[PDB]
RNA sequence: CGCACGCCCGGCGGCGACGACCCAUUCGAACGUCUGCCCUAUCAACUUUCGAUGGUAGUCGCCGUGCCUACCAUGGUGACCACGGGUGACGGGGAAUCAGGGUUCGAUUCCGGAGAGGGAGCCUGAGAAACGGCUACCACAUCCAAGGAAGGCAGCAGGCGC
RNA sequence: GAAACUGCGAAUGGCUCAUUAAAUCAGUUAUGGUUCCUUUGGUCGCUCGACUUGGAUAACUGUGGUAAUUCUAGAGCUAAU
């Protein structure tokens, strides 16, 4: 190409939005902002796709255009605008509030909040910053920044945000012993407690992380967010809390709720 | 005994006509656990792409070799000896890919047949993307 | 038009390179700015990200420093003596970074005789008739001179530069490219570099 | 650039020998006693059963 | 050849057709925007410059 | 620039659109690192003062570099197949065939590259050496009141030719 | 609300496979060696020295040239992010 490309074929969309092969032939590429292309959920898809409140693209148009929809308490009117990892999405209208969280497979649930828990949201900070006349700045997962943060914070901590003052409240150290959801990888949404830090000048770190049932699986550095201090998360975690049981277990726990059922 | 070039040769960092009433010498620990030798600290050339004593940068990749030929200034030809896999004869084949390096003066008697490590650093030359880190003499070379 | 890239040139080995793709934008090439010592001239180019760069074609003035004692003065260029590069860029008196020019000695005495209370150029018997240099070097306070004359401690100077002071006319090494930021910013040779410098000239000289 | 499946599939696989008076009389007997109308209704079963058999073989090789 | 002639102060325009060489003689090898005199043109445009 | 319209002796504030140097973020692009390709010896030597491999100083470039100048040094590649040649060769994910190995195919809807009749040069712009943009030169070619003028289907249809 | 000035887009998409044999390309990494419209979040009395200024142009009125085209010269008036 000569330039920036602004369309994506419905075969090389990310997965994990479960597109199906012969509705059409592009998919919705996301608009640029917050969160990367391959790692967002675009607002036509979650809305249309997943609530099914909207039939088609003209419905979405219609339901957001009317300043319906709040992404982090600041309305979009915007189809392919990327909602990602860790945001409040607030239909007002309806008086819902959803958290983009990772289910225990490689997608997005559905998780619906509380409007108290829906006034905060969970940021993994990426580089602390010296300003232009020593003004310490964050800049977190979501291209957010922050300036006079706490002079403790460093560059793989959590914060926790208020969503209209966009201030730090608390912040969560990465150490041992603290709940950490993955964020990459094959272990795409997995809950677990960390085990060890393993240092490597030059590539990587990898992490080790302890799952709820002595299940361990190590990820490198860059797909970890720490989301508890302990064993405590600090927001509401999805139906399972990112433990992914056995093909074998999955197919028992399925088969036998649908004996029961009948 | 330096400054043979038309221009003067001087280490850009440090300034040498400070008024008063032995020159410093900028140096730094490149990392990866590698020892900043003694004639980068002690010493008194002047070398743009010294690793230790100048401007360049290692990152990316750490390669080891053997020294072949040592002819042209300031750089040296290492042979990097592998086995290549072909799948339907279950066998390796023998194959070599010499590559050009930069030896900096610190490291002043190297001779061929020594196992020197280089690291990855920016484009010094045409040819050259390598910087010799340290050096293994060859096995004995005692007497 | 001018190509600066790899692929028209041959391999480690000396094989031909085949161009697979014709010249590209980004690989561009520009004429050289061979900037000269006249009036000021500088032209505008709009580069790639569409940011600005300046082409000093004609340059008389630059910001100088004589950073052995931290005085640093705009100051009116004459001619280039050396260049370690070519020697036709000498002949053709062109500006580029790593030259040797002689700068007005002027406004570094002005301020070293104003600062530490002694006389700089000025070889001896020339009578000082204009006497506001008389206000300058005469008539301190009381405990000023307990501080010009802790100052003047410190106050010489090395032979070399007192000659060329002497003369009026100083060597400066350009320090920032003239074609490419519309500048002759440098510093003023001292010691190590003034000693090699005029050696290589009485060399050319012969 | 068309939204499309183009995934096809044959669902019977003809035998090498065309002329074996064993397997001519066996498929025959086959195809009478069930009411087929051609060979292919018995070349599909025979290829359905021998994905299932060959599977079967696959997984009775696994380390237990 | 015709003449397209303007005033500016009253701003009206009228194209006037000449058939004449001797007339018009006065204009040629004369650069766009130079003030002619325009008397030569007709007994009508007595001292007018255009 | 637009809806709101206010708050006390002529005074007297929210909510948006647009714009703007710099910083981060996103979408990228660009240039490098390590390893990997079909046939050929009726291709055994190749490269280099008009850059071939290095050194110093600049020039140019969005930056790193022989990218290009000046002055030095005599290097760099090869039987582990370089250099040259052929390809009915765009590369890969893949496709047909298959006991196990394997052989042949991959112009073809997804990713990457290249090109808009053949080569070269440039304008504007964050982004192009852009052709459903411009400027010539070769080839072809349309309309001419004979002065001039306008071209580019390897886009969708469709027509000749093959 | 036609037109027209202004901003933006036209560099994506679509088509073909002629070039091209360490080239393209694939896996792996680097920019501590760079540029970036837009999106998003910061900055936007940090500088010690006017209750709104300036003069053109287009559309429009008017007069034309050419066998000719999304060609255009001349005149009079009037806007701005």
């Amino acid at each position: 190409a000569r330039g920036p490309k602004k369309h994506l074929k419905r075969v090389a969309a990310p997965k994990h939005w479960m597109l199906d092969k012969l509705t059409g032939v592009f998919a919705p590429r996301p608009s640029t902002g917050p969160h990367k292309l391959r790692e967002c959920l675009p607002l036509i898809i979650f809305l249309r796709n997943k609530l099914k409140y909207a039939l088609t693209g003209d419905e979405v148009k219609k339901i957001c255009m009317q300043r319906f929809i709040k992404i982090d308490g600041k309305v979009r009117a915007d189809i392919t605008y990327p909602a990602g990892f860790m945001d409040v999405i607030s239909i007002d209208k309806t008086g819902e509030n959803f958290r983009l969280i990772y289910d225990t497979k490689g997608r997005f649930a559905v998780h619906r909040i509380t409007p108290e828990e829906a006034k905060y949201k969970l940021c993994k900070v990426r580089k602390i910053f010296v300003g232009t006349k020593g003004i310490p700045h964050l800049v977190t997962h979501d291209a957010r920044t922050i300036r006079y943060p706490d002079p403790l914070i460093k560059v793989n901590d959590t914060i926790q945000i208020d969503l209209e003052t966009g201030k730090i409240t608390d912040f969560i150290k990465f150490d041992t012993g603290n709940l950490c959801m993955v964020t990459g990888g094959a272990n795409l949404g997995r809950i677990g407690v960390i085990t060890n830090r393993e240092r490597h000048p030059g590539s990587f770190d990898v992490v080790h992380v302890k799952d709820a049932n002595g299940n361990s699986f190590a990820t490198r550095l860059s797909n970890i967010f720490v989301i508890g201090k302990g064993n405590k998360p600090w927001i509401s975690l999805p139906r399972g809390k990112g433990i992914r049981l056995t093909i074998a277990e999955e197919r028992d726990k399925r088969l036998a709720a649908k004996q029961s059922s009948g | 005994d330096i400054q043979t070039e038309r221009a003067y040769q001087k280490q850009p960092t440090i300034f040498q006509n400070k008024k008063r009433v032995k020159l410093p010498r900028y140096y730094k620990n490149i990392g990866l656990g590698f020892k900043t030798p003694k004639e980068a600290i002690e010493g008194t050339y002047i070398d743009k792409k010294c690793p230790f004593t100048g401007n360049v940068s290692i990152r990316g990749r750490i390669l080891s070799g053997v020294v072949t030929k040592m002819k042209m200034q300031r750089t040296i030809v290492i042979r990097r000896d592998y086995l290549h896999y072909i799948r339907k004869y279950n066998r390796f084949e023998k194959r070599h890919k010499n590559m050009s390096v930069h030896l900096s003066p610190c490291f002043r008697d190297v001779q061929i047949g020594d196992i020197v490590t280089v690291g990855e650093c920016r484009p010094l030359s045409k040819t050259v993307r390598f910087n010799v880190l340290k050096v293994t003499k060859a096995a004995g070379t005692k007497k | 038009g001018i190509s600066r890239d790899n692929w028209h040139k041959r391999r480690k080995t000396g094989g031909k390179r085949k161009p697979y793709h014709k010249k590209r934008k980004y690989e561009l090439g520009r004429p050289a700015a061979n900037t000269k010592i006249g009036p000021r001239r500088i032209h505008t180019v709009r580069v790639r990200g569409g940011n600005k760069k300046y082409r000093a074609l004609r340059l008389d003035v630059g910001n100088f420093s004589w950073g052995s004692e931290c005085c640093t003065r705009k100051t009116r260029i004459i001619d280039v003596v050396y260049n370690a590069s070519n020697n036709e860029l000498v002949r053709t008196k062109t500006l580029v970074k790593n030259c040797i020019v002689l700068i007005d000695s002027t406004p570094y005495r002005q301020w070293y005789e104003s600062h530490y209370a002694l006389p700089l150029g000025r070889k001896k018997g020339a009578k000082l008739t204009p006497e506001e240099e008389e206000i300058l070097n005469k008539k301190r306070s009381k405990k000023i001179q307990k501080k010009y004359d802790e100052r003047k401690k410190n106050a010489k100077i090395s032979s070399l530069l007192e000659e060329q002071f002497q003369q009026g006319k100083l060597l400066a090494c350009i320090a920032s490219r003239p074609g490419q930021c519309g500048r002759a910013d440098g510093y003023v040779l001292e010691g190590k570099e003034l000693e090699f410098y005029l050696r290589k000239i009485k060399a050319r000289k012969g | 650039p068309v939204a499309r499946s183009w995934v096809c599939r044959k669902t019977y696989v003809t035998p090498r020998r065309p002329f074996e008076k064993s397997r001519l009389d066996q498929e025959l007997k086959l195809i009478g006693e069930y009411g087929l109308r051609n060979k292919r209704e018995v070349w599909r079963v025979k290829f359905t059963l021998a994905k299932i058999r060959k599977a079967a073989r696959e997984l009775l090789t696994l380390d237990e | 050849m015709k003449l397209n002639i303007s005033f500016p102060a009253t701003g009206c325009q009228k194209l006037i057709e000449v058939d004449d060489e001797r007339k018009l003689r006065t204009f040629y090898e004369k650069r766009m925007a130079t003030e002619v005199a325009a008397d030569a043109l007709g007994e009508e445009w007595k001292g007018y410059v255009v």
